[PDB]
């Protein structure tokens, strides 16, 4: 294994991790990051 | 009027010291765009185009 920076919270009783990738990943590109849906109402 | 020439030069050598500050104050808000239009573009588009 490998150590890595990366922020790990707790709720519940599950330990999960927390990611909002935007800075490694999405950033300075073409693309458009997911997690911006849209709804129709 | 030895005594005035080096207690005016000497506020004269101080005053380049002193408008440096104010020179950089100039260019700084000649440069510096408005918070408010600043930081919806860098976060309501994503990428641009």
């Amino acid at each position: 294994n490998a150590r890595v920076p990366a922020d790990l919270v707790i709720v519940g009783d599950k330990l999960v991790f927390l990611e909002a990738l935007e800075r490694r990943v999405y950033q300075a590109t073409r693309v458009a990051y997911p997690l911006i849906g849209n709804i129709d109402i | 009027a030895i005594q005035q020439m080096a207690r005016n030069l000497r506020t004269v050598l101080d005053s380049f010291e002193r408008g440096t500050a104010d020179q950089l104050l100039g260019v700084l808000l000649e440069k510096a765009p408005p918070l408010s239009l600043l930081s919806p573009i860098n976060k309501f588009q994503p990428e641009g185009h």
